[PDB]
RNA sequence: CGCUACUACCGAUUGGAUGGUUUAGUGAGGCCCUCGGAUCGGCCCGCCGGGGUCGGCCCACGGCCCUGGCGGAGCGCUGAGAAGACGGUCGAACUUGACUAUCUAGAGGAAGUAAAAGUCGUAACAAGGUUUCCGUAGGUGAACCUGCGGAAGGAUCAUUA
RNA sequence: GGCGGCGGCUUUGGUGACUCUAGAUAACCUCGGGCCGAUCGCAGCCCUCCGUGGCGGCGACGACCCAUUCGAACGUCUGCCCUAUCAACUUUCGAUGGUAGUCGCCGUGCCUACCAUGGUGACCACGGGUGACGGGGAAUCAGGGUUCGAUUCCGGAGAGGGAGCCUGAGAAACGGCUACCACAUCCAAGGAAGGCAGCAGGCGCGCAAAUUACCCACUCCCGACCCGGGGAGGUAGUGACGAAAAAUAACAAUACAGGACUCUUUCGAGGCCCUGUAAUUGGAAUGAGUCCACUUUAAAUCCUUUAACGAGGAUCCAUUGGAGGGCAAGUCUGGUCGCAGCAGCCGCGGUAAUUCCAGCUCCAAUAGCGUAUAUUAAAGUUGCUGCAGUUAAAAAGCUCGUAGUUGGAUCUUGAGGGCCCGCCCCUCGGCGCCCCCUCGAUGUGUCCCGCGGGGCCCGAAGCGUUUACUUUGAAAAAAUUAGAGUGUUCAAAGCAGGCCCGAGCCGCCUGGAUACCGCAGCUAGGAAUAAUGGAAUAGGACCGCGGUUCUAUUUUGUUGGUUUU
RNA sequence: UACCUGGUUGAUCCUGCCAGUAGCAUAUGCUUGUCUCAAAGAUUAAGCCAUGCAUGUCUAAGUACGCACGGCCGGUACAGUGAAACUGCGAAUGGCUCAUUAAAUCAGUUAUGGUUCCUUUGGUCGCUCGCUCCUCUCCUACUUGGAUAACUGUGGUAAUUC
């Protein structure tokens, strides 16, 4: 019925400063493409101006403090944000990057079995973890700050505690046909 | 070509304050013909598998008709889309339990167990009082129950105790200054309280500007006013959200409270 | 002015096609109303089947009456009522021309643009060899020339006791 | 008390508002042609009493006659795209008004009888143009603005086009009919039978659009009705419309190539972060798969669940665009030689081509990317904000001059607390007054006073000239959209959700916020601002009254008479 | 995201359009692994439409005389059930499509004290208030009359839902 885009497009096709710049928050964080760089960049324009709007509302507003006190604590039951500031102010003060830590892969790669973000973005996507009581497959997952404390072994990855699939069976078989000749 | 009336209803076109969903149904209840304006009415088929969900299929909520358990306003109803108002109380006939409509502050209708010493008496502020022919007056109420041999001292917008068990009417409620009136519709849905003032206009458009139990005090017209008793006198029970008026700040800290704290 | 395409123009052909009207015509088609009586029952009476009564208390069958049957009878005089049909009513519509619009053929006319290296003269730019240009008016193959009044956008912001 | 005096009781439902309800009398009629059961199921009774008459529930259906519900249709206000190379329009046909009636569900020139000449326009009427269904809403733009609304909604309109009838409460029904007009069938030639802009599907047109699918289960719908039926709809298919998540392998080890580092005078060595690249892999994985299985739902299907299998490599191996600039990245390599081509634009190619054509390398985004066209911005190149008009586009030959649009000045309202308040130059409340049930003197009734109703007249208020304006609210489909609750495993999103108890908790529990309403209106605060009012050869306030006079009706018990206040 | 970039020329400053530049939403070029969502005969033909199908329906309660089915259980009419059939109601709505219409639709606001409405919600059902009782003789109330479907067969029909 309704859907819409997640990503964004700028105006500019070609402004290759810009172009090396969203090279480096892949390299920085572990990212698909561009359209990882442009799916928080669709985001954090559209927080700043929320930010910027609710300033420039008269103050005792509800309109400006129920929903206001909600992104204040949406943003900061998530982590990225915190409340010791809180204030619009300091919410034109924010970044792409600090919901890039919050992401389910950095903090893969701060804790746990990720040497890499190439590695921290395989763990999630070949399933090795639990965030909770789930298999979470999305690295894209911006976490909060409960969700940064149940990340374990997944029971679906046989290292690290888990039911066997067919890979540490395999990696078994490199032992036991891979060494047992047969 | 509109060559008859439509004898079908689809959702989400459909009242808001009845809490259907999106199109996950493509079609509504839609509420029979009957006492009260249809969007007044709800079904007993919302109220039953999508309020109380003993139902989750509609043949059964005709079986459950065939079961003839639901009486509203001491009614025997096997309508599972039965036009029923305001103020109209339900009888479960199977699990002893009575519930009567009336709407909430939230702009939701309550869920409301009223005492069964509540339940034979209605109270319906009239419609009409008319000299019939013959030379007979009358009370109508706005369920259209005519009733001949009204009150010799009432006069327009009172509320009779409308017993439920006979029609027949039994006493009144005079409409009177300051009275509970739960004023419904617009920005004053579900409020009670006090009436404290009213506006006169020749012709029509007359507001009234009631100061509710709150001290929200708001001029709102007489529609939208359905007197419920005697002034700091209620006659049934208060529904659900304090049923006079309640603010969205202090409504998180609501929200926040009964989930994980229950069981 | 030569090569030469594009384009509208215009155009005989009272070209054609399509659509909208419109005069009046015809009026379908049902509706209203006028009917209509194809026809179907009731009442009738003749006769018996029963009942009753006044052949008869044998008041009984039957006459008679009621009714059952039945047909005739006046088909009386009704109850129903068909097709048809009356005149209107709306009016499909079509006709007739008028009428317009749209589309297009359209010989061709006549041009511009394009199209460029084909041609004259040298318009005009330096004051461009007659400085420019307006209006207008003629002229001149043409660039244009001239007159009349302008203008400076000229080459003059500057001529005196 | 057969009355003459004098007094006394002295009596009608609603609307802002109807000649409203109600009343009555005189009736009226409706015929085949208003009405009050010739019915049907379930079930208990009483009988001076034996099989009937008295009779009671259950509900069937029905109607009298109305409320209702559903509304409908007509009438109010506000609101629409383009055009003056459309300026006046409308009736001979009623155009517009009245009266009168006809008719229609009814208002109505509805309609005519009849009368009137109306009615209306530069504020662009009248007319013409628009794929003009309209709107809820949609996309984009800082704002200002700009494009869309056939399109999951609302309302309208048609089912080939008209016309006419029908049915019923509701239909000129094209899943009626009748005929016509344009199409389509059988025909045995008489006749008979037909309209997908229903689902599909088909063709057709095109640039352009999927099942001739399944199910009445979910959704609802209609019924005599739980039952059923439904191409409504659901379900899947079709399905880079488009959207969401985001893979095609990491990871070290190795080595180098180093950057700190440490040693070293540096060198250099040690030294990791490593990342490319090497030979590799090493355990370590993963569905992309395949697949038992549970699942799923109408049945499914997918999904998720998966026993199990499915990566060391050139892999299980991404693309689509660009490098002459603009425009990122080839002053590459080759060829070509103003050729072939390329190049939106600016431009290469005429031989040592950075524009070709390729190779290679690089860049770009990425399961997309590119093109076409369309439109929004950028564009202050339509400039409302906010264009330019001496010489680049753009002041008329000049002037008056209407519409047009703009316009000069000018009238009064101290205290409380460290601003806030009312002030200054009748209908309510209500200080008073009398009446009345009277309140404290007094308990049909006074003199503390209407406080109760008032009545009147005040501070107060209809006040006095009002609006624009602003402000208050109401009202202001849902969806939308803004946005709250909400862990959709993130997300597109949904309206959710959360528990304890073993599973007897026989449960408990949050919820599903709030924002928006062109206008016109409404509401009520403001009264600045902008218009706006009056006393002019005199008018306004005071029962100043006066004399006149019309008439309205209460009491004189009543009526009647006249008479007055 | 409140932007610009390139192009007049000997060079320059302008005006000024050009062309690059992003949004879009179909058409499409090429390519595409999972998993969630899904627009889609509007454009062009409101074209013709083949075919498939799109509103049916019985309650303990209209009529059981099914040739049925099932029973002794039958008589006053008796069947348990019950096709049909007649009777009751929907069939008008739904879907689809926007050709159309320019104050017209439609939208917002109002009003029908001009109008009609199945259905449902509620009252209304003894009577002629006795013809100053036909309604006590009008004596049909324990109930009326005839008249059709299904049923049957005769059938005709190129063909027909004849």
């Amino acid at each position: 019925w309704v859907c819409r885009k997640t990503y964004v497009t700028p105006r500019r096709p070609f402004e290759k400063s810009r172009l090396d710049q969203e090279l480096k928050l892949i390299g920085e964080y572990g990212l698909r493409n561009k359209r990882e760089v442009w799916r928080v960049k669709f985001t954090l324009a559209k927080i700043r101006k929320a930010a910027r709007e609710l300033l420039t509302l008269d103050e005792k507003d509800p309109r400006r403090l129920f929903e206001g006190n909600a992104l204040l604590r949406r943003l900061v039951r998530i982590g990225v944000l915190d409340e010791g500031k809180m204030k619009l102010d300091y919410i034109l003060g924010l970044k792409i990057e600090d919901f890039l830590e919050r992401r389910l892969q950095t903090q893969v790669f701060k804790l746990g079995l990720a040497k890499s973000i190439h590695h921290a973005r395989v763990l999630i996507r070949q399933r090795h973890i639990r965030v909770r009581k789930q298999v979470v497959n999305i690295p894209s997952f911006i976490v909060r700050l409960d969700s940064q404390k149940h990340i374990d072994f997944s029971l679906r990855s046989p290292y690290g505690g888990g039911r066997p699939g067919r890979v540490k069976r395999k990696n078994a078989k490199k032992g036991q046909g891979g060494a047992g000749a047969g | 070509m509109a060559r008859g009336p439509k004898k079908h209803l689809k959702r989400v076109a459909a009242p808001k304050h009845w809490m259907l969903d999106k199109l996950t149904s493509v079609f509504a209840p839609r509420p029979s013909t009957g006492p009260h304006k249809l969007r007044e009415c709800l079904p007993l088929i919302i109220f039953l598998r999508n309020k109380l969900k003993y139902a989750l299929t509609g043949d059964e909520v005709k079986k459950i008709c065939m079961q003839r358990f639901i009486k509203i306003d001491g009614k025997v109803r096997a309508d599972i889309t039965y036009p029923a108002g305001f103020m109209d109380v339900i009888s479960i006939d199977k699990t002893g339990e009575n519930f009567r409509l009336i709407y909430d502050t939230k702009g939701r209708f309550a869920v409301h167990r009223i005492t069964p010493e509540e339940a034979k008496y209605k109270l319906c502020k009239v419609r009409k009082i008319f000299v019939g022919t013959k030379g007979i007056p009358h009370l109508v109420t706005h369920d259209a129950r005519t009733i001949r041999y009204p009150d010799p001292l009432i006069k327009m917008n009172d509320t009779i105790q409308i017993d439920l068990e006979t029609g027949k009417i039994t006493d009144f409620i005079k409409f009177d200054t300051g009275n509970l009136c739960m004023v419904t519709g617009g920005a004053n849905l579900g409020r009670i309280g006090v009436i404290t003032n009213r506006e006169r206009h020749p012709g029509s458009f007359d507001v009234v500007h009631v100061k509710d139990a709150n001290g929200n005090s708001f001029a709102t017209r007489l529609s939208n006013i359905f007197v419920i008793g005697k002034g700091n006198k209620p006659w049934i029970s208060l529904p659900r959200g304090k049923g006079i008026r309640l603010t969205i700040a202090e409504e998180r800290d609501k929200r926040l409270a009964a989930k994980q704290s229950s069981g």
